[PDB]
């Protein structure tokens, strides 16, 4: 409740719709009426347009009611839209997250259950590994651009986490 | 045997080349760099410098 | 009369006036000259590492 | 370049007050071309062209720019303003002369 969501907003009020490119939107683990809202003013601003071919938004939804699986893999769907959008189009991309942190937070959740020795706060030995593996993938190339703008939850606002 | 077809039978991937070029040629600019340069050489800036 | 004579000094000293904007000229045409010589260099070559690049 | 050594300390007692702003300006001028002109050598290094001759796959596209190169002539600007300021300086002298007479 600092502002992570209203930031986001902003910068997609400023940024998105002032932009050339497309856009992707990956709502990982939060409010699904934050993704109504989102889709709704969306609408309302001709990004996303019903009618006709000329939407410029792609949105991927994996919302905080579902299964740590779901939460876990809906990142990685954002990054394939994102990916092929830099790749197969050339063109440039925004890639917005939030949030990010209910990845390696639905991780820690399902790897309690694959029989793994936790690590520190109870998190997932593999903390580090996965959120590389992913994070690695949201990168700007010589084949096209990705500006991407993750919110980043804070456990009880501590930044050592 | 490609003397015909001088991408040894590329068959595809020609549709994404001409993007790379592209993606290459707006690293290097816009200008066509298939001929010689052209030029405009400036002046400096001077003024009257007596005693006022 | 010593103050007369330091008036005589200063106004010895009267050149580095024009000396300064001799030599702030003389360089600054030299500075454009070198530069200019970039200029046609920086893209003959750029025109040329082009085509080995491509 | 036949630069001249200047003495600050002398040319910033030598300056009148109505006009400080432009001697200062000058000042400032100057070693900004000093750095600047000794930042860069006084010819860029003449590229090869053995490495574009044979690793360029077009043919008169590798001569004919150093040949163009070469038969290009880049202007380098005429002083048109030394002996203009030079001008100033023999009647400023002038000007001078007599006073250190009268004195
Ligand atoms: N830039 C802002 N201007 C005004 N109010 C703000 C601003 N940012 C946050 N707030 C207030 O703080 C609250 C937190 O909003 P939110 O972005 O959803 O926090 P978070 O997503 O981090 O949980 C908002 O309800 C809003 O009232
Ligand atoms: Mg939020």
């Amino acid at each position: 409740g600092v502002g992570k969501t209203v930031l986001i907003m902003e910068l997609i009020n400023n940024v998105a719709k002032a932009h050339g490119g497309y856009s992707v939107f990956a709502g990982v683990g939060e409010r699904t009426r934050e993704g109504n809202d989102l889709y709704h003013e969306m609408i309302e601003s001709g990004v996303i347009n019903l009618k006709d071919a000329t939407s410029k938004v792609a949105l991927v939804y994996g919302q905080m009611n579902e299964p740590p699986g779901a939460r876990a893999r809906v990142a990685l769907t954002g990054l394939t839209v994102a990916e092929y959008f830099r790749d197969q189009e050339g063109q440039d991309v925004l890639l917005f997250i939030d949030n990010i942190f209910r990845f390696t937070q639905a991780g820690s959740e399902v790897s309690a259950l694959l029989g793994r020795i936790p690590s520190a706060v109870g998190y997932q030995p593999t903390l580090a590994t996965d959120m590389g593996t992913m994070q690695e993938r949201i990168t700007t190339t010589k084949k096209g651009s990705i500006t991407s703008v993750q919110a980043i939850y804070v456990p009880a606002d501590d930044l050592t986490d | 045997q490609t003397s015909g077809g001088p991408v040894d039978a590329s068959s595809e991937y020609q549709q994404e080349l001409e993007r790379e070029l592209f993606k290459l040629k707006q690293m290097f600019g816009n200008a066509d760099m298939n001929t010689f340069p052209t030029f405009k050489f400036e002046d400096p800036k001077f003024e009257v410098i007596e005693k006022p | 009369i010593d103050t007369e004579k330091s008036q005589q000094a200063l106004v010895q000293k009267r050149h580095y006036l024009f000396d300064v904007q001799r030599n702030n000229i003389a360089m600054a045409l030299e500075v454009t000259y070198r530069e200019r010589l970039y200029r046609v260099y920086k893209e003959v070559k750029n025109r040329l590492d082009y085509h080995i690049s491509v | 370049l036949a630069l001249k050594t200047i003495d600050w300390v002398a040319f910033a007692e030598i300056i009148p007050q109505n006009q400080k702003a432009i001697a200062s300006s000058l000042k400032s001028w100057n070693e900004t071309l000093t750095s600047r002109l000794a930042a860069l050598p006084e010819n860029p290094p003449a590229i090869d062209w053995a490495y574009y001759k044979a690793n360029v796959a077009k043919a008169g596209l590798v001569d004919d720019f150093e040949k163009k190169f070469n038969a290009l002539k880049v202007p380098v600007p005429e002083d048109k303003y030394t002996a203009q300021v030079d001008a100033e300086e023999k009647e400023d002298v002038k000007s001078c002369a007599e006073w250190v007479s009268l004195s």
